[PDB]
């Protein structure tokens, strides 16, 4: 039942910095199934209680790999949030996976 | 909390240029006569 002023004055401290891709749904503390090497992801300023990534992030995906779930990480090597990307994909060969944006939101 | 993400397109930028060269080769020598027709001895008269 938080208010926008609150909502915003909360996610400002979150600051996720790293994103890791996973083949299957993450566990309570996802440590296995890490398919891609971690990469930096620059987030943005809270506004209306939701923060979204600002840079189109490109991640190398190894051959014969599938990507369906992601886990954001902070600077303390502690997984913050977990979810699933809209469209999974199989990379039969060496390729690059692109994420247009990820939006941590609290409006629902 | 949603945590729901999105997905984009693979956009890449590269600058490509192909180049070539040129060289001019010439072979000449001082004229010492020349291939003539009917090479015969002659007796000029004025």
């Amino acid at each position: 039942t938080l208010t926008i002023d609150g909502k915003n004055k909360i996610l400002a401290t979150l600051t996720p910095t790293t994103i890791v891709l996973h083949n299957v749904d993450p566990t309570a503390d996802p440590t296995a199934n890490k398919v891609t090497q971690p990469v930096a992801i620059f987030f943005s300023e809270p506004n209306n209680g939701l923060i979204a990534s600002e840079d189109t992030v490109n991640i190398t995906v190894p051959a014969s790999a599938t990507v369906s779930h992601f886990s954001l990480w902070d600077d303390n090597s502690k997984c913050v949030a977990t979810g699933a990307l809209s469209s999974p994909q199989f990379f039969a060969e060496e390729g690059i996976y692109v994420i247009s944006s990820v939006s941590i939101d609290l409006n629902k | 909390t949603r945590v729901h993400s999105y997905r984009g397109v693979l956009i890449i930028t590269d600058e490509l240029t192909v180049e070539a060269g040129s060289r001019v080769s010439l072979s000449g020598y001082v004229s010492d006569g020349g291939t003539s027709d009917v090479f015969t001895i002659c007796r000029l008269l004025d």
